[PDB]
């Protein structure tokens, strides 16, 4: 029985989406720059004993097609059996990328795995890709497709979170996400993004206000740019939840997770190959799971994968020390909160992606390694991160400080 | 691959002009108007044969008819008895048509079509194989798709075209989708006709001065359509374009949104052809159109549709419940009592068939407002372009306010619309009875009350009829004629042609409590209100009633009835037989309908029933419903919810059928549409007997099972009739 | 650590790219396809238990992006936790899936999971999704790349194959998969598509050329489609293989692999999860392994990764029944058979690519399946499935007759 453990884990910075600085930065660009940073921290390393590099991505078209995770090999002259794949199970690709070279450690045909995400959304849009669940109507119709935002607006409704509960949300979000960068949490772990010359393109995550008053998220209007705009996904959403009478939009721009460019490494492998290669592990991948919901609300998936991966682990709420969700929209988190009951204190401890930005692909390889380091500078024990999905799936994983 | 599909008599008839323009004349001799039938397939498949064999001594084409219209309409006598195994025959059968209409279109010249009149469906699917459309713009011709209302497609290439023409959006929305019909005039405005000629007569000169035209300034692009060109670039862009791709997922959402989530596999099927059909060549396109069509010919809702609003309707308009042997009888002048909602809807809809119409009300004032109904209807109309002013000032100065009996002098056509009473009602007919000619029509608009009872407070009850119309008139497209017991068979024709003539559709129905709409549409507000003390959530009851396919959810529609009139009706019905010594088992919903009684929340027009109302306008549940019900104490299925609505209307139908209520399954079945909004799909209350489909199967055994399952949950008012059993 | 066994092993015919029978069914509708079949064949099966869908897609764009495996688990209305996601490592993509599934089993932490792949290249062209390469032409520049047919002429130059050598081994390969298919070798395993009425769209693979004649494969003009009839990259090629003076064309339509749609499934699980359902194994995944080589000449890399896999089954050539390489160019199997001392007639047994059709995200799948009808036909125990990829990777699996 393999077990698999975490060597490294960092991220660049995460840029805005309009006038961000990280636009300019082809998300390839992003990749290799991580991997050099692992060089740089491990130049004893034999890169020969790197099996795979395996890259979420939720929209590989354009600057992230053609299997950007063998052009990050290939550019960054690692050897060519160090492989390379590309995968895509939307906001969890990150996650799973994690989670699928742990598996590949623990299988024993794979020693030393680099796993993570990228994702420029300011240069590829999402939806960029296509698809049949949108651009098919037969499919679209039977499904009964309902954008992401939507099913969040229904959460809020069903739940009973005001328009002020979930800016109560986007307020502490901010909050922790300044106070993480102001007391160093991040100086580690965020590698500044450098051009050609070496001249500072971004060194910090730009999507954050730490100056939001919960007077200025009150200001704001409910999500009206994009697809959700679009009309007809209400009556969809209602005709499938029917004991709802009218969804109370809740959710803005300041309370839902930000648009951002951003890319994320994590260095995974066995006890064996890491001491073969001088590697103090962080943490052990204790358990892994997968879940899902209805796709309609599509992000209540979290739950049943979150309970699946602590009963696979013998462990309960009470035993994890921290827990770390994706804020795609703040009703998710609260939904999440209240379902398991998860102790305020204890939940998105740094901020989330309401400050800081969620970059589809990488997003789930970010929070994983913003926990490897929250248990560590805490010298607490267990955490357990999660990521909802579209379609209605769900992704857990629990680590453990070593 | 052939023109011919495996004793027909020839339907075309073939002219080469000296200059070689070849004209097809379309010319079934088997009726009045050119049909896509097995016919018109073998004819056309030789007239393309020849095309292509005297290629060499042939310059253009003219398709032309010599019925009044063009070419409407299909084989639905084939299609409605294609089952799931002759779905290979049906894919052929419209595979065939389209390669004619594709060798027609390809030949290296230029193809005209001579629009004499309408080109409907079919029809048109000919006309956009062309190259060049002139049509006549005569009186009553019409151009359009309206393969969709027969849940349908137009798979003879329709699709594929109009998406060629217009992109996927344009011809879905406009022309597609709902199968709109439209008058020349409209039609070359959106670009489904490229010409207009005054008069039949100059048609083929011009279509073949066009063709002479298009040779000597085009030489390189006559016979080429737009899509068979290089460097074409589809209208809207395609389902790869970036400005396309960003929409698109969102039109599958508002098509569900129109359509309420009820079961409608034609538009679905439409809507998905036409995307991918523009996603890669026209061939390929084509072929997966016919895919689609065979799909939903093959299945149970497009014959559900093709027996309701193709046989039924014309055996309805053909005269099945008109009694046969009566003549006709002119109608110079009709009186309308009452100038409320109905009289002034009625006073409308006879006006604009022609009719002089006097509207008499107790004032002045209030026959005045009346007539407003109908100035209000023409202002809008006019300002939108669906009318000239020399035609609307015509039509409302047919209509004549009055307070005075006296101005029913000449009237021979009465019809009575004022307040749901038995003696108000006498006294209104015996005050005019001896002041409107002696041959007058003596109708009553009513409801609940029977017409015999009624007819006593007339000398001459013979011509004493029902004439139930349906709010709001100008918009409701049925006429329920009650014949009453003294009620003569000449009065019963008149009025049925009365309705023809002002352009609704009559069912004849004998004398009843409840007539056959008024008892039908209670059993479905019945069923919502009990479900509604039972603890089931508002929401979802409205829901049930949107998804089953009813034009209004079942607790809207309840405080338009007014709750405080569902308990007159519901008191009026237990005398009516405690007072004649038999049974009556309170409904569940008579509780129901008490308590919001006893809550001041009778209905919208007292501004409080089930929702809210503000400023004229439904404003949300109200809230306190969930308390008062205990609303969510009851969760069952939601198909559940559907099923005891449908079912208990199409319970209540057989039930008319097996008491003589009704007369034929064509009048249930458009009665139940047309009358009180009966899902189309179902194709009519007695249809969706015919047609079930559920867990169990198909027919009215499956129905049958399924009825026998909702008593078991919910009551023996689900048990079917002996006459629907073996 | 736990065993992963095949349970069942589909694919569709495969259409030709043009004026193929497939072109007008959507890939999700492959998929679905197949996935129904499997509903036919175990119609008591608790779809609960599948935990994850994992299909190989090489262009994910259009309609094969949105994640196509989570479009097929919610149109054919499979149980919303099933997951779904889409993975590509170029050619290896199919069996790449497979792998990750017998990967996941073996973990623990997944039971019965889904794996193929699908492709319809004559709707999603190969290089439809662009690539994080082909428009950064400083990464393209650098990394020097070259297509992978001049790869394939470069191999045959250095190697000594003839275009007669290479056409002889095309001769082969149609000759071979018309017996197969004539021995009705592939009669449960290839499932007909028909469309949305039961009418049959396709039933046979409609790319073969039975009647090939080495007179007719003679005639044909060397590749001058695609990339590869731009200019500069044989210039490119040879300045890295600087001791090659000139590059000898050989390869052409007849004797390079089909532009084809199609797609695969696999059933694979623990033995608990084939007892629980009752299905019964049919083959055991011994052991997988990912290697490579040079990317310019990019198809080399199935000789270290076979290497590695006989390494890490403790087999040798000869333990060997059958062996299963993609005949995505013919010097690629004859360099393999050099190589390896491969008999003749234990490779690419019932014909390959070059004969039926290489639907890149599908391929590794149709192949892997084709060895588990084999080796059960022939009651023969051992079988090694490998496919060359871009970049310079390489995918090898053993499975061993149950
Ligand atoms: N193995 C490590 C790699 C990186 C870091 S960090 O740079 O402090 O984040 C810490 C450790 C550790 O052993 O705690
Ligand atoms: N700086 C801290 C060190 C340790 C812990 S705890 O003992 O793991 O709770 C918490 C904190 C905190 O900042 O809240
Ligand atoms: N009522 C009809 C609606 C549509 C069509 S069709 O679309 O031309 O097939 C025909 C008819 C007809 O009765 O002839
Ligand atoms: N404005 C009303 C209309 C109707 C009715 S009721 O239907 O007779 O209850 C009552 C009122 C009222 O205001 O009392
Ligand atoms: N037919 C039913 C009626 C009532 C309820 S209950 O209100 O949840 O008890 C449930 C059902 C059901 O089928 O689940
Ligand atoms: N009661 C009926 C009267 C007439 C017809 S009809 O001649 O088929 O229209 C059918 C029925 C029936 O009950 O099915
Ligand atoms: N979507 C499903 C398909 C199959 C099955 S099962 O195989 O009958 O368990 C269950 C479900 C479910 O939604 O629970
Ligand atoms: N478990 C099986 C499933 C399918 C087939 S096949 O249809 O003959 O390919 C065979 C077996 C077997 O046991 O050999
Ligand atoms: N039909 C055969 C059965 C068995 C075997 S063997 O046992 O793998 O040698 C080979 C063949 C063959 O066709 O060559």
């Amino acid at each position: 029985s393999e077990e698999a453990f975490i060597y490294e884990a960092i991220r660049t910075p995460r840029g805005k989406q309009k006038n961000g600085s990280l636009h300019e930065v082809k998300p390839l660009s992003l990749v290799v720059g991580l991997i050099d940073e692992l060089r740089k921290r491990h130049p004893d390393l034999d890169e020969n004993l790197i099996s795979d590099v395996i890259l979420g991505c939720v929209s590989p078209v354009g600057d992230q097609g053609g299997d950007i995770a063998r052009a990050a090999v290939l550019a960054s002259g690692m050897p060519v059996t160090s492989g390379g794949v590309q995968l895509n199970r939307f906001c969890a690709s990150g996650l799973e990328a994690v989670n699928t070279a742990a598996q590949k450690v623990r299988s024993g045909w794979d020693d030393l795995v680099l796993a993570g995400g990228v994702e420029s959304m300011s240069r590829v849009p999402m939806g960029s890709d296509g698809g049949a669940m949108g651009l098919d109507p037969a499919t679209n119709y039977d499904v009964m497709f309902v954008p992401q935002s939507i099913g969040a607006d229904l959460i809020a409704t069903i739940e009973g979170f005001s328009r002020e509960d979930v800016d109560a949300y986007a307020l502490r979000s901010q909050q922790k996400a300044a106070e993480a960068w102001s007391g160093g949490y991040f100086a580690k772990s965020v590698v500044p993004v450098r051009d050609q010359n070496g001249l500072l393109i971004l060194d910090h995550d730009e999507h954050m206000r730490p100056d939001t008053t919960k007077e200025g998220l009150a200001k704001l209007k409910p999500a009206f740019e994009g697809l959700a705009a679009l009309g007809g996904f209400d009556d969809v959403a209602l005709q499938k939840y029917h004991w709802v009478e009218k969804i109370n939009h809740v959710h803005t721009g300041g309370n839902s997770s930000g648009i951002v460019d951003g890319a994320a490494l994590v260095m995974i492998g066995s006890a064996a190959a890491g001491k073969l290669q001088g590697l103090t592990p962080r943490a052990r991948i204790v358990a892994t799971a997968t879940s899902g919901a209805d796709p309609v609300i599509m992000l209540t998936g979290p739950t049943p994968a979150t309970r699946k991966v602590l009963d696979r682990a013998g462990l309960t709420v009470d035993d994890i020390d921290l827990f770390e969700l994706n804020e795609a929209f703040a009703s998710v988190v609260l939904k999440f909160q209240k379902d398991l009951n998860i102790p305020d204190e204890k939940l998105n401890v740094n901020g989330g992606a309401i400050a800081m930005g969620h970059p589809l692909g990488a997003t789930g390889a970010m929070i994983l390694g913003t926990m490897v380091d929250e248990l560590e500078r805490r010298n607490a024990r267990r955490a357990l991160i999660t990521l909802c999905i579209g379609g209605g799936m769900g992704v857990a994983t629990i680590i453990e400080r070593v | 691959s052939s023109h011919h599909h495996h004793m027909p008599d020839n339907t075309i008839q073939w002219d080469k002009d000296a200059d070689g323009i070849v004209t097809l004349t379309m010319d079934d001799p088997s009726g009045s108007t050119n049909v896509m039938n097995e016919a018109y397939i073998e004819s056309m498949g030789k007239a393309v044969d020849r095309l292509v064999a005297e290629k060499d001594s042939i310059t253009g084409v003219v398709v032309a008819s010599a019925k009044k219209t063009f070419f409407a309409g299909g084989d639905v006598k084939t299609m409605i008895q294609a089952r799931p195994e002759d779905a290979g025959d049906v894919f052929n059968t419209v595979e065939t048509i389209k390669r004619q209409l594709r060798t027609l279109e390809t030949l290296g010249k230029p193809v005209v079509a001579a629009i004499n009149g309408a080109a409907l469906g079919g029809g048109l699917e000919i006309a956009l194989a062309c190259h060049h459309r002139i049509a006549a713009d005569v009186k009553g011709s019409q151009l359009g798709l309206p393969e969709v209302t027969l849940g349908l497609l137009p798979g003879g290439g329709g699709v594929t075209r109009t998406v060629r023409m217009f992109g996927i959006q344009n011809a879905f929305v406009s022309v597609l989708a709902q199968g709109t019909r439209f008058k020349p005039a409209k039609a070359k405005e959106i670009g489904l006709v490229d010409e207009l000629v005054a008069t039949v007569e100059e048609l083929v000169p011009a279509a073949k001065a066009w063709i002479k035209e298009e040779l000597k300034a085009n030489p390189d692009g006559a016979g080429v359509q737009p899509w068979d060109k290089k460097g074409y670039k589809m209208p809207g862009g395609t389902p790869s374009s970036p400005g396309l791709a960003a929409i698109l997922p969102s039109f599958p959402s508002n098509l569900r949104k129109q359509l309420k989530g009820a079961p409608m596999p034609a538009p679905r099927a439409i809507l998905a052809a036409a995307v991918e059909g523009a996603q890669v060549d026209f061939d390929t396109a084509s072929r997966i159109e016919s895919r689609y069509f065979a799909s939903l010919v093959t299945g149970q809702v497009a014959k559900n549709m093709m027996q309701a609003f193709f046989f039924d309707l014309q055996a309805i308009n053909a005269g099945g419940s008109r009694p046969e042997g009566i003549g006709k009888t002119p109608i110079k002048r009709i009186g309308v009592l009452g100038a409320g909602m109905m009289g002034a809807g009625i006073a409308y809809v006879s006006a604009k068939a022609g009719y002089e119409v006097v509207l008499k009300d107790v004032s002045l004032e209030a026959a005045a407002k009346g007539k407003g109904y109908s100035e209000k209807l023409e202002a809008k109309a006019l300002e939108r372009g669906r009318t000239t002013q020399e035609r609307s000032d015509a039509l409302l100065a047919r209509i004549t306010p009055t307070a005075d009996a006296a101005d029913f002098k000449g009237v021979d056509f009465v019809i009575e619309a004022v307040f749901e009473n038995q003696e108000l009602k006498h006294k209104v007919f015996g005050e005019i009875e001896d002041i409107v000619e002696p041959n007058a029509i003596l109708g009553s608009n009513t409801s609940t009350l029977p017409i015999t009872g009624l007819a006593t407070g007339v000398k001459r009850q013979e011509d004493f009829i029902g004439i139930h119309f349906f709010s709001p008139v100008d918009k409701m497209p049925l006429v329920e004629i009650i014949k009453g017991e003294k009620t003569s068979d000449e009065a019963l024709a008149r009025v049925f042609d009365y309705t023809l003539a002002i352009g609704k559709t009559p069912i004849v129905v004998n004398d009843s409590r409840g007539f056959f709409t008024s008892r039908v549409i209670g059993t479905f507000v019945n069923e919502a209100l009990a479900m509604l003390g039972e603890g089931v959530e508002p929401a979802s009851i409205e829901q049930a009633g949107s998804q089953a396919g009813y034009p209004a959810p079942p607790l809207q529609l309840s405080d338009e009835l007014n709750l405080e009139l569902m308990h007159k009706i519901a008191v009026a019905t237990r005398k009516g037989v405690e007072d004649a010594g038999g049974t009556y088992q309170p409904h569940p919903a008579e509780a129901v309908v008490e308590k919001m009684i006893e809550l001041g929340r009778s209905g919208r027009l007292k501004g409080a029933g089930f929702y809210e109302y503000a400023d004229g306008k439904r404003s949300g549940l109200w809230p306190g419903l969930r308390e008062t019900f205990k609303s969510g104490s009851s969760q069952p299925p939601l198909q559940d919810m559907i099923d005891r609505m449908l079912f208990a209307e199409a319970l209540e139908t057989q039930k008319c059928l097996d008491e003589g209520v009704l007369t034929s399954t064509a009048d249930a079945n458009i009665g139940s549409i047309m009358g009180i909004g009966f899902p189309p799909w179902t194709g009519g209350s007695a249809q969706f007997i015919v047609g079930y489909s559920g867990p169990a199967g198909t027919g009215k055994a499956a129905f049958v099972a399924r009825a026998r399952e909702l008593a078991a949950a919910y009551g023996d008012r689900f048990l079917p009739p002996e006459s629907l059993l073996s």
